[PDB]
């Protein structure tokens, strides 16, 4: 019943501003103090800013003091987080999150967390991945490197599904360039080299890109 | 260390706004109670008041047509909505069965629901594990408050529920689940149930550990100085009892039907003793506005009550004759009917075959003239007064008494005249009072093939009556003091609505039930 | 702000082994401590509130405990639902800060990995970049070491690292370790040698291409 | 162009063949009806002559042991055996409810079920709509003929088809119906509807375009000639009712319970009016042997009525005395429970609104033959009813005069003392009798039940004054003496099985706990 | 006998028009028509069984018409699963002829076909064309050949075929004249 | 509920005869006429026979007039056609229909069809498939097997089509292993290309 939903994240250069939004529903929003959650990719929890139920207690992360200004609509259920001066350091997914305590003396943790929106404060333009093969030299490895891309979601299948044993796909690393990097391996009997065709499909929606690249022995 | 307890008890599916004297809001300028102005006041209470704890003591189940559509999911929907912080089982949450308990209010709380005397068996016992608890930790503010709850041990009596549940003595099992309280290192328990404002007297002199009580099931008015409302308190809030180990221990009770929220403030030492206590039950009148968005939810919520009301529930092809004139002076369509549901809804004492119904509750008659629909509405404007039929265990001479008290002041259109279902009962009112019941016959129990055989002074019967007349209303002070066994039973409107619907086409007929020399 | 420090940063267990993760606080905090679970991709979940209240919903075999400064979070007979990142958080005043975090993993038997090298793609050669990739396949515990040594000359910068989660059956991880350079760059060495130390592994092993 | 029109109405779940008062069959040389010696009539009709189109009134639902245990699903099943081509909603279809219809017979019936005038509204509208239509476009041989049904505006009172239905007039619903057949170059049309012969000839005088109407609803029975059983006919087959528009319209009926097989034959000319029509109802007696592949899947069918002979119908608190010492001698719990079966199952559904407020019951004690036990947990099974009323016949509905029931309630203790079977248990009535007065006046008070009051009371009885009560068809037809009822009837109807009726009363009080409860006294 | 003509023989339809068919038969046969729709593997069932008499269980969408000699079935307002074959069958007297029968296909946009050689028997194969009226030729050579061409894709709605006998394969169709050997 | 099972057909020389058998299940058998009904593959139909009730009323196709013969067992609920001197143009799919018209006066098409059986025709022996190899498409040739029945897999699989020597022929094609399965031969082949 209790249910919070992220609004208005997205790619934002940096030095710009950006105000996410959250509806709540299932519960007397003007009874709870309201937080917002950043988890940038790959690391833990930071609590960003929390708001008091009528707005009178306001706190900040010494990290983004100054620069985000949290607020609350109780009327339209609302809760509103202006970020200004963006940086890389806030690529993060953002989450609101109710907190646990009616009474607005205490707080109890947060026991209901949104979905989160993400935030990618970066200048790199929407890109495209190039894949390219990871040739193999009992079993051989096999891959396909995705590099050189944004933002950040691509999806790698291979053989269309096919191959679902053996599929290691790591996660991406921003690049120097402000670029996405992956990689994605299969494990594969060497006798299945010869006759057994292998096939990278990535996939990048931000892009509307589609690559199948046919990795190879070579 | 300073602790507000804000407590309820006794609602009764009082959802709405009711009147002065708790029946339906006529009047909406001058109108008290419902769980939106409940939770006007408890916001501002938790805004104002750092360590609050808003508990139930119970029988927040059954009362209205709020439980009869809904059957406690309104119940848990919307102490999930006020965020009640404890509830104790109270009789009527097993109106339903333990069935009806598990699935609207034990699986769809937010809350903890106590009772440490309640004890499962064989099948039931996994069933219902886990889902109520004898006690629960509550951290408030800095501090940890043990709630350890309780229900009277006449729940089998006074409810349904089953076989597979034991309710034992709540001084004897309060005792062990407050001493494992006091093994966890908490020192500020409150003991709250279900059991009667005397229990709770004793729960505060026996058991050792307990600090406040907070309790139910008696209807009781604790007020200190000028009550604001019609109530006469019972005794100063909270009433203080010195227990046997020399602590006061406060005990608070709010009335019931919402009209009430009881208000203690509570100041504690570093040791969890109570240095004192003080409040008062807040009136919620009309002074104190309706949240907006419980009150959008109660009419969202309040129109399949309207759907479900105006449905037919079977046909009649003769008129049913509620009018005042025939049931509080002769026998009548509608007095066969009732007793004629009651006997069924028992039957389906387990041989119970006699009935006796004061003519005051039947107060509105049905028309079947409009094509024979019989609705909810026509039934609860039959018996608006929301009560139960319950079986008592009667000697002869008590009722024939009533009997003699039913025609001992014929003439005067009261509403002591009683409709009879498996009795027939002929009068004489040429002579005095007290002898006026020429000759009186019952359906006889424990035989093979049931008769009309005259009634034995010395003999023991079981009859269903309503709450009024079981509690000395209307007069008949001898049935209430004479009752060898008195077990509450289903709700009239429910029991006449069951039968009529089993019953599509009712045709109750003036049989001779009752006569006149 | 309450700066707050979280032990261990990982712990290895397997199912029905009893789990502590400790919580120290800079400064007193009372009782105010909540307790966190977090599945890889999903919102974090409230165990526990106050420092030892139990969240409703969740299994009894979560404890918590500790006031003041320390906290504990005790999990007995730990399951495979628990194998996520725990977190603390201090509930006293703005700032609200969170703890570092405590990922518990399925404890296994040690696996040496498996080192495949990659060279550059003909492809990228021709896109003026080589990537030369180094995976180690199926190897536990997670702490793996592994060096550039091109023309048998060490590289510290110039390479990334990638590591997968916990294999769903097999419980092992996969390391991607990625040494990027100009195609002119390329052009000049030959070795392009990738060496991987591991607990697993008696020796260091070293795979390359030698083009 | 000739149509040849075969209909049967009221067939009320009589499948076996009946006597020759649709009670049971026991002389199978002398018994009558059946689905399967209708199949053989039918068979032979369509073999010999070209246009047949076999048509149903309504009224198969309730009446017997099979729509207890099947529900109607055997009259969906038999009458998609026999090929129907259409059928009209009568008032007992809505027995069991609208959930009750849809499922076992508006879903598995193969031929169109017509009714014009009922409109669906609520959440049921969606749910309905489409399995019954207003009319059906029928092409019979080289032409085409619609049909418009019907069924009585009574049907709300008559049975329980619940809220969600609306059942508009017969004509202003009609109407708008025979229009658009004429609008679609239908210029034979046939108006076979559940309304009853009144309202069929109505419909036939005031409903321009209709050619011929097939009605049911009153079981009335229309012969030219010497008729060939008991039944008296209330007029010639077919009825000609003179339209407004000039016309001749034929008006057909077929009695009730498969005994007749309406018959008629009308010729067409070009433009679709009618010349001449002419025919009588086929009296399906032991003559028509029965087909043999329709028995035997009847016999197939009856290995669940078998099975739910020992199932459990409920369960009773109370002995049910229904020994012959208690029946034939006083009132005995048994003969009420019997006689509130008969009244409870005539006012839940009634075949008609002439019966709809009947509250008085006579049973004769010889009906009764064995009690049932309740030491055997309770339980009353089908074959414990079936050993109480062993002779396997109906619950028929009679209009009799004050006199004639207080002469039968003077005769029910005529012989008093010598454990005759006269003995009448009743129900809604309260009869006192002084035995040492003679016969002929020994029945010193009578007081009834009734009906036009607005609250029914025990009023004495009215000699000159008109009563409806229900009876055995044992008595209505004489049997244990009662000659007097025979004579002077004024209306019959005949009615549901009897062990049926208990059965279900039992069915529906799940728990039974019948009294003595003064209903027959002696002063 | 009563011969029995049905018009027109192919008749490409898209999803939501109407398709209109033609049943003419040799002599007056009254309102004695019915037809049929058959699905590829499936026996034909049913849905027209007297001039404008629609069967038990079909959508009221199709409708009969005509009398004497001329009848009709219109398919109105046309949805995928009426992508079938449709008998019209004479029911007057024995023999109770049949027609020729009326293919409702998915109309598409033209589709050049992609043609492929097979040296051995040479085979010629056309690709994801549309029409279905291609004409192929060998030019080697008349007859001694064979085509075969697929019922319409269930996700394409295209048409392939393949004809077995330089040997170079000449193909004309109305979406392009295509030789490759 | 309604059902007609077929049975007797099957491979056949000719100048040979046949017995084709269908059981009612579901119906009133003797109250309907019963009809023989012939698809050829990849044809129209072709209604071939039909008989009344009580075989009064007989008829055949001209095609099959004075070789056919229809004919039905009441009491069995059966319907038979013997089919003497057969022909190539005789091997089609015959489908036992009912007429569903009641009146035996009258004709309202066939409502009621059975699966048919496939009646083959053919001086032919069975035997197994030849497979020959055959953007860019590739495939095989499944040339000179015999039933008609055959499975291909590895997609256009081309219907069969007759020799002049009475052997089906087959093609089956992909875009970039073909495995020919034939039941009656018990053949399996999986030729790559
Ligand atoms: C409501 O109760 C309060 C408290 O007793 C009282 O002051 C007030 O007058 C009452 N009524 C109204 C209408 O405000
Ligand atoms: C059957 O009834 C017919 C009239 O329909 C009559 O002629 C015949 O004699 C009857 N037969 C018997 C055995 O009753
Ligand atoms: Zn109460
Ligand atoms: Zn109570
Ligand atoms: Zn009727
Ligand atoms: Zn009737």
């Amino acid at each position: 019943e209790v249910q919070l939903v992220e609004s208005g994240g997205g790619l934002v250069q940096p030095g710009r501003s950006l105000r996410l939004s959250c509806a709540a529903s299932g519960f007397t929003f003007d009874d709870f103090a309201m937080h917002w959650v950043r988890q940038a990719p790959g690391k833990g929890l930071e609590w960003v800013s929390g708001i008091s139920w009528n707005s009178g207690n306001i706190g900040y992360a010494d990290s983004v003091k100054g620069r985000f200004t949290i607020s609350r609509d109780n009327a339209k259920n609302s809760l509103y987080l202006q970020m200004n001066s963006l940086r890389a350091e806030d690529t993060a997914l953002y989450y609101c999150a109710k907190d646990k305590s009616g009474s607005p003396y205490y707080y109890y943790g947060m026991d209901v967390w949104g979905q989160g929106t993400m935030v990618t404060v970066s200048s790199a333009s929407t890109k495209g991945p190039s894949v390219f093969p990871l040739a193999p030299s009992g079993t051989a490895a096999l891959g396909c490197l995705v590099k050189d891309y944004f933002p950040e979601p691509v999806t790698v299948s291979w053989n269309s599904g096919a191959l679902t044993s053996g599929v290691h796909t790591f996660p991406a690393v921003l690049q120097s360039s402000g670029l996405y990097s992956l990689s994605s391996v299969v494990t594969v009997p060497s006798s299945s080299l010869g006759t057994q065709t292998y096939i990278c499909n990535v996939n990048h929606k931000p892009s509307n890109t589609k690559v199948d690249k046919r990795v190879e022995p070579k | 260390w300073e602790l507000t307890i804000l407590h309820t008890n006794d609602v009764h599916s009082r959802l709405e706004q009711t009147s002065e004297d708790s029946s339906k809001c006529v009047n909406a300028s001058r109108c008290m109670g419902g769980v939106a102005r409940l939770f006007t006041k408890v916001q501002q209470i938790r805004r104002a008041e750092p360590n609050v704890l808003l508990l139930d003591a119970g029988d927040q189940y059954q009362g209205t047509i709020w439980f009869t559509v809904y059957k406690g999911a309104e119940v848990a929907h919307f102490m999930n909505a006020l965020r009640y912080d404890a509830m104790a089982l109270g009789n009527h949450e097993f109106d339903n069965g333990v069935e009806g308990l598990i699935e609207p209010l034990l699986k769809e709380a937010k809350f903890p629901i106590l009772s440490a005397n309640i004890k499962a068996k064989g099948p039931l016992a996994s069933q219902i594990s886990g889902l109520y608890l004898p006690y629960k930790v509550l951290p408030v503010g800095d501090e940890v408050v043990g709630i350890v709850g309780y229900t009277s041990k006449e729940t089998p009596f006074l409810s349904n529920p089953g076989t597979n549940l034991v309710f034992e003595d709540e001084i004897t099992a309060l005792q062990p689940e407050v001493d494992k309280l006091k093994t966890l290192n908490v020192n500020k328990i409150i003991a709250l149930g279900h059991s009667g404002f005397e229990m709770d007297k004793l729960i505060a002199q026996k058991v050792r550990g307990v600090d406040v009580v907070v309790g139910g099931h008696s209807n009781t008015f604790l007020y200190t100085g000028n009550p604001p409302s019609k109530e006469v308190p019972a005794g100063k809030y909270p009433f203080i009892v010195t227990s046997d180990d020399g602590r006061k221990v406060p005990v608070v009770q709010a009335y019931a039907f919402g009209k009430y929220l009881g208000y203690l403030k509570i100041e504690f030492d570093e040791r969890g003793n109570v240095i004192s206590s003080h409040g008062n039950p807040i009136l919620l009148n009309s002074s104190i506005p309706e949240d907006p968005s419980i009150k959008a939810d109660i009419n969202k919520w309040r129109i399949k009550l309207d759907n479900y009301s105006t449905q037919e529930l079977g046909k009649t092809i003769v008129y049913l004759d509620g009018s005042s004139q025939s049931c509080r002076f002769r026998e009548c369509n509608m007095g066969n009917l009732i007793c004629d549901a009651m006997i069924n809804n028992n039957l389906r004492w387990n041989h119970v075959s006699m009935c006796i119904l004061n003519g005051g509750g039947i107060r509105s008659p049905i028309d079947e003239r409009n094509n024979g629909t019989i609705t909810w509405e026509n039934l609860a404007a039959v018996l608006p007064f929301g009560g139960t039929f319950d079986l008592v265990q009667l000697k002869g001479s008590t009722l024939k008494k009533a009997f003699e008290h039913s025609v001992h002041r014929y003439g005067q259109s009261t509403g002591e005249f009683l409709q009879v279902g498996g009795i027939h009962v002929v009068y004489d009112l040429s002579r005095k009072p007290g002898d006026r019941v020429v000759k009186l016959d019952v359906l006889c129990t424990k035989c093979r093939v049931p008769s009309y055989d005259p009634l034995k002074m010395d003999e023991v019967y079981k009859v269903i009556l309503p709450n009024f007349l079981a509690n000395g209303g209307d007069g008949f002070q001898m049935i209430k003091d004479e009752l060898l066994r008195h077990d509450s039973g289903d709700q009239d409107i429910n029991v006449v609505s069951t039968y009529i619907s089993k019953m599509k086409v009712i045709y109750p007929a003036v049989e001779g039930r009752i006569k006149f020399s | 702000d309450i700066q707050m420090t979280q032990s261990p940063s990982s712990v290895s267990a397997s199912v029905g082994d009893r789990v502590t993760i400790t919580c120290r606080a800079t400064q007193g905090i009372s009782r105010r401590l909540a307790w966190y679970q977090q599945k890889p991709g999903k919102a974090p979940k409230l165990l526990i509130y106050a420092a030892s209240s139990l969240q409703s919903g969740v299994p009894s075999r979560f404890s918590g405990s500790g006031s003041g400064t320390d906290f504990t979070l005790t999990i007995s007979s730990l399951q495979p639902e628990d194998f996520a990142t725990y977190y603390c958080q201090q509930a006293n005043s703005f700032p609200l800060t969170f703890g570092g975090g405590t990922k518990v993993e399925i404890k296994r038997t040690v696996a040496a990995p498996s080192v495949f090298i990659f060279p550059p793609s003909d492809e990228q050669l021709k896109s003026g970049t080589a990537s030369v990739v180094c995976l180690l396949n199926n190897f536990y515990p997670r702490e793996a070491k592994v060096q550039w040594k091109v023309d048998n000359a060490l590289q510290s910068g110039n390479s990334q690292e990638s590591v997968t989660e916990q294999d769903s059956k097999d419980s092992t991880y996969s390391l991607s370790s990625t040494l990027t350079l100009s195609k002119a760059d390329y052009e000049k060495h030959k070795v392009y040698a990738c060496e991987v130390t591991h607990q697993g592994l008696s020796s260091p092993v070293t795979k390359s291409f030698n083009r």
